[PDB]
């Protein structure tokens, strides 16, 4: 269970989240003390991609934030923290 | 409370009236500018006039 | 092992489905029509097999012939079935073949131009950005002059969409191949005179330019205003509307500064407001609205006053291109600072008023919005007590359908103004006015729901005054029993509860309260939450017992509904029983309290946040009111029930008890429930530290020492589920003591840290590895890195890939901050291995 | 490309490791402030000398079998 993430070029796109998966981090994965907002590079929010979730990978109800915990880290100034890898690729189910 | 209930109950009906006496007033409005307008009468065709 | 195929793919399908030899017998190159299989190898397939074709064809492509590839890689996209991912992969791969095959395009021109130019006229926004961005690309591809070649003989499509594709292609092709590049040549070709479609499509291709770029038309912009003002003074109509309207998106791309070239053509800007007829007038005006903005503060009111004759003249509209055009123009003088609020008033007020203002636009969705936005807009300019005295009969007229868009306009207004221009008179009359509309609601109307919360609020000291006003109007719309009627009043009610409620009365609270817990078993669930909603508004408003329902009737009561698996029904039932416990908090046994946290202690994990959120608001205070002692022990015995499905969340409710009350109320009595010698007590008790101190916050700092030999003993070589937990209670309380001077007991824990990092659990890594990744970022690496330098070059190669990957992992975090904690790697003979550049005395 | 440059692994050698170390070192002596006014004072010598050295420096410190 070791999920993937895009890690490109950090754009100027907003981070989203699911209904179900919208208080945990993105990398994180934690509900405790949301730190910053997560961001997305240029193949994250294009055409199909407007306004999706970094986690549940559907329908975006607020925005992507980091942990307290992974912001004092400095895990948020990576890539695209976008939660797909090899299974959850462009073409996936 | 037996007196207060009757109180607000005829607080009530006199706001009703005024409201009714506002329309009134509002619908004599509409029929004295009725009389006259108004920017040019029905003014809607006279700038289109075709095309 | 490509996924299954498709019967959608049968275009190029029979190659690894028959047996299409074409290295066997096929004419020269059929291998590139397999290559566009390699496209669905692409299309279906995984992402590194799909870019692997496209890497490959990026050193094929001049080796492929360019009228096969196009006729190939063409077609492909041009078909319906192409996707959005797959739109967007078809453009990459004509994008890279366009770069591959550059001079090779020109012979193509004619294919994309004909595909492409629909595309960039679709729907979406995203097809029209594809659609562009592939001409861009083929424009790239070849010269400029094949592009000017290419779009100049497209001119003859009569065809109104022909026409404007082609013009949309060629501001495409020079939005990218250099404005100036293609100035001279369309300058030249547009100039003649030989018929209206020419003169029409040069004014078009250079508003699709100005459209496609922007902010970029600044230097550009005399350029391109010296071709334009040919049309100005055009003697055929539609010549002057195409020159005007391409002034207009030349000056909204170009604005709101640099009005410089606007000047060459500001005077028959200016002049002809009241010149044209009909179109004419119409494109002068719109050109006009976009002009003024930009416009400087000197000749704005000349520009004003001479489009005044024919603006406010021809204020009543006969159609809609008319009305729309002069709502816009009204929107953009209001916006400039040039004209004052005082000639507004004087010569814009009036008429505004008098062909504006009024109930004629009643079903006019799009003139509903416009005025209205031109309404807000203006108000703020000729202040909102001059329009609040004029606006209080649209909306208590009988007719719905404008008193809907009258209430949006004044709602507007007083959030952009405010409460400050609002007179005893024109009050008395805004409000009558709107409870006139909020009674007389036939329609599913929001706009005066939505409106009466902001009349309040900009009430505020003298809602005082008029409280039985609304007092009887909120009576009326509760008491009807209609379902939408309680849930629109049940709205309005907490909408404006702090404001009327909090008037410092207690006359309302017990006629409020008694209607309040009346409907309390509302079947619908909306109506349900809305009554919730109010009561909590009442409860934060009101006092014990000065609220009407008893406290110790209300608890009950509100009891079985916390059990409902609504959403916004329980979202807003946890903040009104967490409020019940907010002032004086008693009111209630503690069982009762008891059994209410058991029941919500479930809820701490739903999916929607704002339950989770509302349960940790309400348990702080109900922990708080209930006591310390009793909720630990609760909680602990809670520990053993509910296996790990929901288990955990409980913990986290003692983690609420540690943001509820001191560190000293969970610590000493959780530390005593360690003794127990079974394995999962004591491991559910480190699971439990761990969101203690990873949400305990900054107040670890204050105790720390003391639970330093609780979690050394836990650490200890005791299991393979005990040793995760410990790491894990250290990494999350080294982030919360970070800097605060807790080093000490820091340093304490790694020792014993350290040796667990030799551990072939694949689980079990993690659990240590984000321990050290904590402790590099919270304990500098001078000394993590000062542990993992003995072992850095160790002969065992299955111990150097444990010391690497914690150096790693100690290296992108701490950069350039480790680089002053290295050791002094003495000089071999072979090189120059000291810093010697360090060791300076000065 | 930046997966991981600046440290290698398992089996990186001695010199490698070095090489790594004084290209990320001068790195924090070109952009940061005391450790760059402090070695123009201990060689007498220009901010814009001392950079233009240490930049020249980069091709292979440390003794480069080149
Ligand atoms: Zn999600
Ligand atoms: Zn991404």
């Amino acid at each position: 269970p070791d999920l993937i993430f895009c890690r490109k070029q950090a754009g100027v796109a907003i981070g989203r989240l699911c209904e179900k998966c919208d208080g945990k981090c993105v990398i994180c994965d934690s509900y405790v003390r949301p730190c910053t907002l997560v961001r997305i590079c240029d193949e994250c929010n294009y055409g199909s991609y407007q306004g999706r979730c970094v986690i549940c990978g559907g329908p975006g109800v607020s925005d992507a934030y980091y942990c307290k915990e992974c912001t004092i880290q400095e895990k948020d100034r990576d890539g695209c923290p976008k939660i797909v890898n090899l299974g959850s690729s462009k073409t996936d189910l | 409370k037996d007196a207060g209930n009757f109180d607000q109950n005829k607080l009530e009906e006199e706001m009703r009236k005024r409201k009714e006496r506002v329309e009134k007033w509002r619908e004599e409005q509409r029929k004295k500018a009725m009389e006259n307008i108004g920017e040019l009468k029905k003014e809607i065709e006279e700038m289109k006039q075709g095309k | 092992n490509l996924p299954f195929l498709k019967p959608d793919d049968i275009q190029y399908f029979d190659k690894l489905l028959v047996d299409v030899d074409e290295s066997t017998l096929s004419p020269e190159e059929q291998k590139e029509r397999k290559i566009m299989k390699l496209l669905l190898k692409i299309k279906n397939g995984t992402p590194p097999m799909r870019k692997a074709a496209l890497r490959q064809i990026t050193d094929k492509a001049r080796e492929f012939g360019a009228g096969p590839l196009f006729n190939q890689i063409l077609p492909l996209l041009m078909s319906p079935t192409l996707e959005d991912q797959e739109r967007h992969l078809l453009v990459k791969v004509i994008d890279r073949i366009l770069y591959k095959l550059d001079d090779l395009v020109r012979p193509y021109v004619h294919k994309i131009l004909v595909v492409i130019e629909p595309l960039l006229i679709d729907e979406d926004y995203y097809a029209r950005v594809e659609g562009r961005e592939i001409i861009s690309n083929l424009a790239k591809a070849a010269g400029l002059a094949t592009m000017i070649s290419t779009m100049r003989p497209d001119i003859d499509n009569m065809d109104e969409y022909v026409r404007n594709t082609t013009a949309r292609a060629f501001a495409v092709v020079a939005s990218a191949l250099g404005i100036p590049s293609l100035l001279p040549f369309l300058k030249a070709v547009c100039k003649s005179k030989k018929s209206w479609q020419a003169r029409h499509t040069g004014i078009k291709i250079v508003q699709q330019i100005a459209i496609l770029m922007g902010c970029a038309i600044l230097p550009h912009l005399r350029s391109l205003v010296e071709i334009i003002e040919h049309g100005l003074v055009d003697e055929q109509q539609k010549v002057r509307t195409i020159s005007a309207l391409a002034i207009a998106a030349l000056a909204e791309a170009a604005t709101p500064y640099g009005i410089e070239s606007f000047d060459s053509v500001l005077k028959p800007l200016w002049k002809g407001i009241r010149q044209h007829r009909g179109k004419g007038l119409a494109a002068f005006l719109k050109a006009i609205g976009y002009l003024i903005p930009l416009m400087d503060a000197e000749y704005a009111n000349y520009y004003t006053r001479e489009v005044m004759l024919i603006l406010i003249r021809e204020f009543q509209s006969p159609d809609e291109e008319m009305k729309k055009i002069v709502l816009k123009v009204v929107k953009q003088c209001c916006g400039t600072d040039g004209v004052e609020a005082n000639y507004i008033k004087t010569e814009i007020l009036p008429p505004f008023f008098k062909h504006f203002w009024q109930h004629r636009m009643a079903l006019d969705r799009r003139n509903y919005r416009q005025l209205v936005d031109t309404t807000v807009e203006l108000a703020n300019k000729v202040g909102a007590a001059e329009i609040i005295s004029r606006i209080v009969d649209d909306l208590k007229d009988e007719a719905e359908q404008y008193r809907k868009m009258v209430m949006e306009t004044i709602e507007k207004i007083m959030g952009n103004l405010g409460a400050a221009d609002i007179d005893h008179k024109l009050e008395e009359q805004l409000i009558d006015g709107i409870l006139y509309a909020f009674q007389e609601q036939t329609t599913e109307d929001s706009v005066m729901l939505n409106g009466f919360g902001t009349v309040v609020n900009a009430l505020g000291k003298r809602v005082k005054p008029y409280l039985p006003q609304i007092c009887g109007t909120v009576l009326w719309r509760l008491n009807n029993k209609s379902a939408k009627v309680r849930q629109q009043a049940a709205d309005l009610i907490s909408r404006t509860a702090v404001v009327m409620k909090t008037c410092q009365e207690e006359k309302l609270m017990g006629h409020l309260g008694v209607v309040l817990y009346e409907y309390l078993g509302e079947e619908y669930p909306e109506v349900l939450g809305s009554i919730l909603g109010a009561l909590k508004a009442i409860v934060n408003v009101i006092g014990m017992h000065k609220m009407t329902p008893p406290i110790k009737d209300l608890l009950p009561r509100l009891t079985p509904i916390l059990k409902n698996r609504h959403e916004k029904v329980q979202e807003n039932c946890i903040d009104l029983v967490g409020r019940i416990a907010d002032r004086g908090a008693e009111y209630v046994s503690a069982r009762e309290w008891m059994r209410i946290c058991f029941e919500l202690l479930e809820l701490l994990k739903a999916h929607k946040k704002a339950i989770r959120r509302a349960t940790v608001n309400t348990f702080g205070y109900i922990a708080k009111a209930i006591g310390p002692h009793d909720v630990l022990a609760t909680l602990l015995n809670n520990l053993k029930v509910q296996e790990r499905q929901n288990r955990v969340c409980t913990t986290v409710a003692i983690a609420i008890v540690a943001e509820t009350c001191s560190p000293f109320t969970v610590l000493p009595a959780l530390m005593n429930e360690y003794r127990v010698p079974e394995l999962n007590v004591q491991n559910g008790v480190l699971k439990s530290l761990s969101f203690l101190f990873e949400y305990i916050g900054e107040m670890g700092k204050d105790y720390i020492y003391a639970v330093t030999p609780l979690l050394e003993d836990a650490l200890m070589d005791r299991d393979l589920v005990h040793r995760q937990t410990a790491s894990a209670v250290v990494q999350h309380m080294s982030l919360g003591v970070y800097g605060f001077g807790c080093e000490d007991s820091l340093n304490h824990l790694l020792n014993y840290v350290w040796p667990n990092v030799f551990e072939t659990s694949p689980h079990v890594i993690q659990a240590v590895m984000g321990a050290l990744e904590g402790l590099r970022v919270a304990i500098g690496p001078c000394r993590m890195l000062q542990y993992c330098l003995q072992g850095l070059f160790h002969p065992a190669r299955k111990v150097r890939d444990v010391y690497w990957k914690i150096y790693n992992s100690i290296y992108i975090g701490s950069q350039d901050a480790l680089i002053a904690h290295y050791p002094r790697i003495y000089n071999d003979d072979k090189n120059t291995y000291i810093r010697y550049e360090l060791d300076y005395i000065l | 490309q930046s997966k991981y440059i600046g440290t290698g692994h398992a089996d990186t050698t001695k010199w490698e490791w070095l090489v790594n170390q004084h290209r990320d070192s001068y790195c924090s002596y070109m952009g940061h402030f005391d450790l760059l006014n402090y070695f123009a004072i201990a060689e007498n010598e220009s901010k814009a000398r001392v950079r233009f050295n240490l930049m020249e420096k980069m091709l292979q410190p440390c003794g480069p079998p080149a």
